[PDB]
């Protein structure tokens, strides 16, 4: 999954 | 073509303009490799801006090594990385 930083 | 680069993302507040995914223990990005890569590059974005490309695999950051790291703890590196963060990536 992604996470936006 | 494989290639490591050191990339500068400049900020003054807010986020980097880019999504991770994988990490030890998560799904990853690819199949043969656990590690941190760049799912997404926020169009012109700060990360845009400072040469990062989709795909990319994140090696450090600000001269901490990922390699190991959990998912959650690259995003935690990542957000708390301060107004300049340096990336050495490795590209295909």
């Amino acid at each position: 999954y992604s996470t936006a930083v | 073509e494989e290639e490591e680069l050191t990339l500068t993302i400049l900020r003054q507040t807010g986020g980097l303009g880019i999504s991770i995914a994988g990490g030890k223990g998560s799904t990853p990005y690819k199949g043969d490799d656990e590690g941190i890569f760049i799912s997404r590059v926020s169009e012109e974005g700060p990360a845009a801006r400072a040469g990062v490309r989709v795909g990319d695999k994140l090696l450090e950051v600000n001269g901490v090594a990922l390699q190991g790291a959990e998912h959650h703890e690259a995003v935690e590196a990542l957000r708390g990385a301060g107004t300049a963060v340096q990336m050495r990536v490795w590209r295909e």
